[PDB]
DNA sequence: TAGG
């Protein structure tokens, strides 16, 4: 069973700074899904650019698609090749109101946690 | 000496001596220690505090059971709530002050919620050990500030309890975001007026009471809920019980006319898993329906609860010296030397106040 | 360290629900070998919830590994007037049958299974966290939960 | 005089 994977800011991943290959959890708007490979393209931007990983599921067949919302998938974001970031949807979940700044502050306090030791 | 019958009283005012009165340190109050003390060491004791609440009732007779001599005049007793104000109790206190009414027609001032000083009144402690004041040879009492006219209220506070080891000295009243682990004892009482005797289908058999003709419907409910850090022991009667199931009018009201033909339906309850601890019908539809739910986190609901010590700090005779454990984390029970539970009386619940995006289709009817 | 008759620890009698990387990393005490240890604080059944990436129907127990992005740790999850009883499953019953590809809460108690920190469920319930709506003050709460006692010394 |  897989491993785990946090919060990198969502507009450093998709630029090649975090470690790919290991587990990771991301968010992003879908646009135009694909069907056949369930391939979402989560986009990243945080008034900076415009970045955008890709999501292949794996384990769960039935999964439908929805127009104008924030994906989270956790699992294996591999080193994908040139303009892919590819996700492998083994955890496949919906976003939608919920106040995603506000996460990664809470993810970047979580971060600040981790040193208290 | 008395004054005599044609004299005069003239204020030296203020403003004519100073040597020592400059030095004019509050007129009799007695403090914290004083009024924490089981044998405050003189008779009459002196207080600023500020009160909540008043309440009349008869001079009720000793044991409520005497003789047939006479009817002593109605010298009835007044009980008033009291925030007890001194330097310290940082947090705020209560307590109730009783006064008599033999020949005290009370004074003026006396509503709930105004600012008044007291002294040589007596302090001291019930054969159920609660200390209280009365009144002497030399009452004293008045007003500091007229009670207010905006008459804002002021809720709870929002807090975790990894502070409150001990009773006081904290926010008495308080809230807290926890989740519900078990419930304590329910009873469902259909009972009479004057003596509330169990009345079956809403009919009593002790019924030589009272012409009373409809039965009383004493619901009690009382929970076990977990809050993060320690434990947390709950009652209530005839308030949060339709709610902590969750029932509304309609929805309680068919539970009570179900369970209106036995009258008394029990259970008791004492930890997570733990089954039915009263003696309640196993063959009761009702028994196997709330016990159903009993085994569910409808009635062990992650919610916030509001509460406030039980026993008051008139006087709290510890409940129980520490305990043992014997419980496994692991693979292994381990024992020390710990303490047992709590009383934090429910004051208003607050159900599952957290977030509303789990989904945005939330609901029609 | 801290013997086990040095546990009027709060949470010694009370639940817990603590940071699984550390949890992970919670000293596993050697005075019983499986409670663990955040610092030296003891719980009795600790309390996670995350994304599962693990399911499988085994004899007595669906095998949930949550993580919540601070690290993975498994889930042994035990699987788990009466007219009107009819509805009355019909509102638990949805909360109580997960499947896989979403979020899910765990508490109860703690085992050691082959090198992994095996929760053992006493108590769970299908979630519609996999928003993570709760999650903006569950991980408010959680450096708070950590910061303030358990990590800290005992007092 | 004064809690269940
Ligand atoms: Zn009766």
């Amino acid at each position: 069973l897989p491993k785990p994977g946090t919060y990198y800011l969502p507009w450093e991943v998709s630029a090649g700074q975090v470690p790919d290959g290991s587990t990771l959890r991301t968010f992003g708007r879908l646009c135009l899904y694909d069907m056949i490979q369930s391939r979402v393209t989560l986009m990243a931007q945080h008034g900076s650019d415009q970045h955008q990983v890709l999501v292949c599921t794996k384990l769960v067949e039935p999964f439908h698609a929805q127009v104008g919302s924030l994906y989270i998938v956790l699992g294996e974001l591999q080193h994908q090749q040139d303009r892919g970031s590819v996700v492998k949807a083994r955890v496949l979940t919906c976003v939608e109101g919920m106040n995603l700044p506000l996460l990664e502050q809470a993810i970047r306090e979580q971060r600040l946690y981790k040193q208290e030791r | 000496l008395t004054v005599q019958d044609n004299w005069t009283l003239e204020l030296e005012s203020s403003q004519d001596i100073q040597d020592v009165l400059d030095a004019n340190k509050s007129l009799p109050e007695s403090s914290l220690t004083d009024l924490l003390s089981d044998n405050f060491t003189d008779s009459l004791v002196s207080f600023s505090a500020e009160i909540l609440s008043r309440t009349l009732c008869e001079p009720l007779v000793a044991s409520l059971w005497m003789k047939l001599g006479n009817t002593g005049a109605m010298r009835r007793c007044v009980k008033l709530t009291v925030a007890l104000e001194t330097a310290e109790c940082e947090f705020p206190p209560h307590l109730d002050v009783y006064i008599e009414d033999p020949h005290l027609p009370p004074s003026l001032g006396l509503l709930p919620g105004a600012r008044v000083h007291f002294s040589q009144l007596e302090k001291r402690v019930s054969r159920s050990h609660n200390v209280y004041c009365c009144f002497r040879s030399s009452t004293y009492v008045q007003v500091l500030s007229f009670p207010p006219e905006t008459t804002i209220s002021i809720p709870l506070p929002h807090i975790y309890l990894a502070e409150l080891l001990q009773g006081g000295q904290s926010p008495f009243q308080a809230t807290a975001s926890c989740h519900i682990v078990s419930v304590f004892s329910l009873q469902l009482f259909w009972v009479c007026a004057y003596c509330t005797s169990i009345c079956r289908q809403g009919k009593c058999t002790r019924l030589s009471t009272c012409p009373t003709q409809t039965a009383i419907s004493q619901a009690i409910i009382r929970l076990l809920v977990e809050d993060g850090t320690a434990e947390a022991v709950v009652t209530c009667r005839n308030h949060h019980v339709a709610a902590a199931l969750g029932l509304c009018p309609r929805e309680w009201a068919s539970l009570l006319d179900f369970v209106q033909v036995p009258g008394r339906v029990v259970l008791q309850f004492a930890g997570p898993g733990a089954q039915l601890e009263s003696s309640a019908r196993v063959d009761e539809p009702m028994t196997m329906f709330l016990w159903t739910l009993c085994t569910s986190p409808s009635v062990l609901r992650p919610i916030v609860l509001s509460f406030e010590l039980e026993r008051k700090p008139s006087k709290i005779v510890p409940l129980e010296p520490p305990r043992l454990q014997r419980f496994q984390c692991g693979e292994l029970p381990f024992l020390t030397h710990v303490n047992p539970r709590l009383r934090l009386s429910c004051l208003s619940i607050r159900e599952s106040e957290y977030s509303s995006s789990l989904g945005i289709l939330a609901s029609s009817c | 360290e801290t013997p086990s008759l040095l546990w009027l620890d709060p949470v010694f009698l009370a639940f817990a629900k603590l940071y699984i990387r550390d949890i992970l990393d919670m000293k596993e005490s050697r005075q019983v070998p499986g409670v663990f240890l955040y610092n030296g604080h003891p719980i009795k059944q600790v309390d996670v919830l995350g994304t599962v990436i693990g399911v499988r129907e085994r004899d007595a127990f669906y095998s949930y590994g949550v993580d919540d992005s601070t690290g993975v740790i498994n889930c042994i999850c035990w699987k788990k007037l009466t007219s009107q009883l009819k509805k009355l499953q019909e509102t638990i019953e949805q909360k109580t049958k997960i499947e896989i590809g979403d979020t899910i809460r765990v508490r109860g108690s703690i085992r050691t299974y082959r090198e992994e920190r095996e929760i053992h469920a006493t108590t769970y319930y299908k979630v519609d966290d996999p928003v993570w709506n709760i999650q903006i003050a569950r991980m408010l709460e959680l450096p708070t939960i950590y910061r303030k006692v358990y990590d800290q010394p005992f007092h």
